[PDB]
């Protein structure tokens, strides 16, 4: 199974540098070209560049918007692809993906077909801040389905991950995009479950904020 | 430095309807590639080398063109096809992607399920008062929310959040949060969440009365 995994993404101060990583497996790294692609939130994809395979001297090609600031490299030992970003600007805030590019064969249907999950890079001078997690229980079994929620506000930066009942609850879950306001992010998440299972089994939302190494659970008690 | 413009930038297709996405270049390319990206996921290769369908890609899909004008077509629209499509050229360095085309799938009108929640005891202990409202699983997208405290309309302090078309039922969900100081929140008695949607002549509303206990 082919796997690509980016990381290194997080909060970075304007004008500084950040190096992203992309661990791979499931294929002979050195036989393939690798590309880097980014997508700023709610915007189009942008190709940043690629690096070639052994046969082609591991040469690099770059997009015009980053030639000079960004460098692509690869550690063929550990089969890891890298992206060095210098003099970062807000426009660099986005989700970065590494992609297996062309290889030493004719498996064309496979070119640019494998992408990592992507890592979020945030370029801002704003300070980090953990989230306050608040439960959302209805005011007054009115129906057959009761909706619950979790309020995650005042954190920075993105992302945060919300799950319900350690993930055992994925159905009926809604996690709205975060909204920024005054250097602080706020987001909510709703879950719908049958009146029967609650309050009878227990619903809990789990929130994790890597940037702040925060991780908390919040039972949803009725009110 | 080839730039690729796609049109339309946004579109809604009825089930079965034929769909055509065009990608135009500032210079000639030998081939055109297409990618389909669904909300919260990584892009997936869809069409490569202009007209070759990638793995798991349905036959109703096809691609064509040459020179500086290419297109992607869906003979009969299916719910599974709703997503954002992107074209790509690797004929000249640097490779580049198109502006993108956000393709939603039209469906039966659905009224939003409105849920309102008063501030948690926790937040209140902290000195803040956020009143939240969910407007879940509706369609079309066009929905308008209004907050009413004791009958009056509230504008400032209202943060909205919209999701993209859900893959499970093809609906849209919105969350509206009204943040107030504990002081302003307790200065009032009735909070309402009012949503106007094409599914109803009169607003769909939910409210709650602040109670002491
Ligand atoms: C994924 C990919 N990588 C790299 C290259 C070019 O490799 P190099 O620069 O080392 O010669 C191509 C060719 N583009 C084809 C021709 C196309 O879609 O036009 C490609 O499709």
């Amino acid at each position: 199974e082919v796997k690509l995994q980016e990381s290194g993404g997080g909060l970075v101060q304007p004008g500084h540098s950040l190096r992203l990583s992309c661990a791979t497996s499931g294929f002979t790294f050195t036989d393939y070209y690798m590309s880097w692609v980014r997508q700023p939130p709610g915007k189009a994809l942008e190709w940043l560049g690629l690096i070639r395979n052994k046969a082609n001297g591991y040469t690099k090609e770059y997009s015009a918007s980053v030639k000079g600031r960004f460098t692509i490299s690869r550690d063929n030992s550990q089969s890891i692809l890298y992206l060095q970003m210098n003099a970062l600007r807000a426009e660099d805030s986005a989700t970065y993906y590494c992609v297996r590019d062309k290889g030493s064969y004719g498996n064309y249907e496979a070119w640019f077909a494998y992408w990592g999950q992507g890592t979020t890079v945030t370029v801002s001078s704003a300070k980090t801040t953990p989230p306050s997690v608040y439960p959302l229980a209805p005011g007054s079994q009115t129906n057959s389905m009761v909706t619950l929620g979790c309020l995650v506000k005042g954190y920075f930066p993105e992302p945060v991950t919300v799950t319900w009942n350690s993930g055992s609850l994925s159905s009926g879950v809604h996690t709205f995009p975060a909204v920024l306001q005054s250097d602080l992010y706020t987001l909510s998440s709703s879950v719908t479950v049958p009146s029967s299972p609650r309050p009878s089994e227990t619903v809990t939302c789990n929130v994790a904020h890597p940037a702040s190494s925060t991780k908390v659970d919040k039972k949803i008690v009725p009110r | 430095d080839i730039e690729l413009t796609q049109s339309p930038a946004i579109m809604a297709a009825s089930p079965g309807e034929k769909v055509t996405i065009t990608c135009s270049a500032t210079s000639g390319v030998n081939y055109m590639h297409w990618f389909q990206q669904k909300p919260g996921t990584s892009p997936k290769l869809w069409i490569y080398s202009t007209s070759n369908l990638a793995s798991a890609v349905p036959a109703r899909f096809s691609g064509s063109g040459s020179g500086t004008s290419y297109s992607l077509t869906i003979s009969r629209m299916e719910a599974e096809d709703a997503a954002t499509y992107y074209c790509q050229q690797r004929s000249t360095y640097p490779f580049t992607f198109g502006g993108g085309t956000k393709l939603e799938l039209k469906r039966a009108d659905a009224a939003p399920t409105v849920s309102i929640f008063p501030p948690s005891s926790e937040q209140l202990t902290s000195g803040g008062a956020s009143v939240v409202c969910f407007l879940n699983n509706f369609y079309p997208k066009d929905i308008n929310v209004k907050w009413k405290i004791d009958g009056s309309e509230r504008q400032n302090g209202v943060l909205n959040s919209w999701t993209d078309q859900d893959s499970k039922d093809s609906t849209y969900s919105m969350s509206s949060t009204l943040t107030l100081t504990k002081d302003e929140y307790e200065r009032h008695n009735s909070y309402t969440c009012e949503a106007t949607h094409k599914t109803s002549t009169s607003p769909i509303v939910k409210s709650f009365n602040r109670n002491e206990c």
